[PDB]
């Protein structure tokens, strides 16, 4: 509902990195750490691609990607087929945001359009499933995440900072932009919405050579965590830089643990 | 197509916890709507001794409905709102389980118990904590939207005896058929739920509760324009001066409003003399109160936070955590239903 404090969110899902980590072993006899990163923004790039042709807002698609995202933290990419999971977190996601159900045909024909052609050069064969699937997967996905479905983002709090400087017409596209990038990262696993809000905000600033350091200092809050969060930031940039998705993609999903059939 | 991992597969299944082995409910419902099923279950391992209700969802699948129960319901906790104690996901043929604490007692059948035939305390206690629950749901972001008796349910003998618990977020909202619960806005074509919406169910339970009659009874009859409903409250109501609600002229419904009503029908008609039929006095707190939530203009109506500040509340009896204020219960508990 309201109160981030006493939310599942925050009381179940908000991790620690090293046991986030340790958990990652599985998948990592398989793809180093660089790889494993390319692999969940690869997935992020897919959902963000799926909504857009559902044409849901930025909310939906971010509860989606949180779905996915917590999915994998504590499961392997073998549980189940991650090519069926995104679509199966993006159908869960319009229902939780009230949007709705997206239809049989709707959600399938998405599903096929979207990866024929903006991702065949990762996945050169049709998407393979059909709504049977989807709604079998949805299921384990709603019990795998122990039911916990409203999920805080970072744009809220973002939205409420910005209009408390009196600068949303200056700073706010940018600093939104910069959020839709942090679901590349982990940062939704690990730090409160709020404090992710404020490092992106941070960024916006420095960008813009806008100085905001008094606002800043006089918030009652964690500045090494706000940091940590920037350093994530500046990391992905880099990252982002020297990644070519399209180029590399293909090799590291054929590299990813698949599920073993039955015997 | 085999889309999930064998190992993990037979794991999941193996630890999978199944209501039918957990929880003994054959032929114990206790109630059937369009909600679903409820029963009445007790643990299967003798682990504890405790009554459990089980709201088999109507329908397959993760519906909106489901959807919203399981989602709310799985943030929200305070006393007065029932708890999710589990939820359980039937693969084999998509039915959803949802497993709270039993109440033996709700205001649907409290009421119609007198009717066949309401202590003032009890009234008022009860009054405190549906406002008390509701203000929390709405400190939360959320809208009920289904407010009314059958809704309201009070724990029997144990260690929340008394305690009011309001129950099926079936239709509930964050904001971030029988239409005797209907604000009169929404009668008249609004397109958004509100705060409000809320608060004029409970002053339609309230006043039912001091007198044992819905207020606004009619008879049962698509679009959100329901006209013998509209004239059930005006003939208790009065019909809206223009200065009591200038708004109305914005309602969609608006000039279907004026088209078949005539204001003059009700020039005798108000909440004031319905009240002093039914032995209510115009002079009480308790009436009002009653009528700062029962205000057709909604941003005329009173709020939760400031009906629990009322001094209705100061008056002698103070409102009990216990509504039966360690009385004997004399409601009948709920019977098994063996029908087909
Ligand atoms: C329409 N009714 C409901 O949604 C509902 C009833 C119950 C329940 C809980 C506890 N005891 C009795 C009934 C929970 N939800």
């Amino acid at each position: 509902a309201g109160n981030f404090w006493q939310s599942s969110h925050y009381l179940q899902w908000i991790l620690d990195k090293q046991d986030l980590l340790k958990e990652r072993q599985k998948d990592l006899k398989f793809l180093s750490e660089e790889e494993y990163w390319k692999l969940q923004i690869f997935f992020t790039n897919v959902i963000q691609a799926l909504g857009e042709h559902l044409k849901l807002r930025q909310q939906v698609i971010a509860t989606a990607t949180v779905y996915f995202k917590r999915f994998y933290a504590r499961y392997s990419l073998k549980s189940i087929d991650p090519v069926l999971m995104a679509p199966t977190c993006v159908f869960l996601a319009s229902k939780v945001e009230e949007f709705g159900v997206v239809s049989n045909t709707r959600l399938i024909a998405a599903a096929t359009s979207v990866l024929k052609t903006r991702f065949s050069y990762a996945f050169p064969k049709e998407f393979p499933y059909r709504m049977n699937h989807i709604l079998e997967c949805e299921f384990y996905l709603l019990e795998l995440m122990d039911c916990c479905l409203i999920v805080y983002h970072p744009y809220r709090p973002l939205l409420q900072y910005v209009q408390d400087m009196g600068q949303e017409d200056m700073l706010l596209p940018l600093a939104w932009r910069i959020v839709n990038d942090t679901y590349r990262t982990d940062l939704c696993l690990l730090y409160p919405p709020f404090m992710i809000a404020l490092a992106c905000l941070h960024v916006a600033c420095v960008v813009q050579q806008k100085d905001a350091r008094q606002w800043f200092a006089e918030l009652s809050v964690d500045m090494e965590k706000i940091l940590e969060i920037i350093r994530v930031i500046l990391k992905l940039y880099e990252q982002w830089k020297n990644f070519d998705e399209r180029k590399e993609m293909a090799t590291i999903l054929s590299k990813m643990p698949k599920p073993k059939p039955p015997p | 197509m085999e889309f999930m991992d064998y190992d993990f597969k037979v794991k999941l299944s193996s630890e999978r916890e199944r209501v039918e082995d957990l929880f003994e409910y054959e032929g114990c419902k206790v109630g059937r709507g369009t909600y679903g099923h409820v029963y009445k279950a007790k643990r299967k391992d003798g682990k504890d001794d405790k009554d459990y209700a089980l709201k088999q969802i109507e329908g397959t699948g993760i519906s909106m409905s489901a959807c919203r129960e399981i989602a709310l319901l799985r943030e929200l906790k305070h006393p007065n709102v029932i708890s999710l104690q589990k939820v359980f996901l039937s693969h084999a043929d998509r039915k959803v389980w949802l497993l709270f604490d039993y109440a033996e007692h709700d205001l649907w059948h409290i009421i119609k118990f007198h009717r066949a035939s309401l202590p003032r305390g009890m009234v008022k206690s009860l009054l405190y904590q549906i406002l008390d629950g509701i203000h929390y749901l709405h400190a939360n972001w959320v809208l009920h939207r289904d407010l009314k008796p059958a809704n309201i349910l009070v724990m029997g003998e144990g260690p929340e005896r008394g305690r009011v618990k309001i129950a099926d977020m079936g239709f509930a909202r964050l904001f971030n058929v029988t239409f005797w619960y209907r604000a009169p806005e929404l009668l008249l074509g609004a397109r958004h739920y509100t705060k409000a919406i809320d608060i004029w169910a409970i002053g339609c339970i309230f006043a039912e509760l001091l007198t044992s009659e819905p207020i606004f009874h009619c008879r049962q009859e698509s679009n959100p324009y329901h006209h013998d409903q509209l004239d059930r409250i005006f003939n208790v109501m009065g019909f809206p001066a223009d200065k009591d609600w200038e708004d109305i002229k914005k309602m969609p419904e608006h000039s279907t409003l004026m088209k078949d009503f005539r204001r003059n029908t009700y020039t005798n008609c108000s909440l004031i003399k319905y009240m002093e039929k039914h032995k209510v006095k115009p002079d009480s707190k308790a009436f009002h109160l009653l009528q700062k939530l029962l205000t057709m203009d909604p941003i005329k109506r009173i709020t939760s936070e400031q009906a629990m500040q009322d001094p209705y509340f100061l008056e002698d009896p103070l409102p009990t955590s216990d509504v039966f204020a360690g009385c004997q219960i004399p409601y009948p508990k709920r019977e098994f239903l063996t029908e087909e």
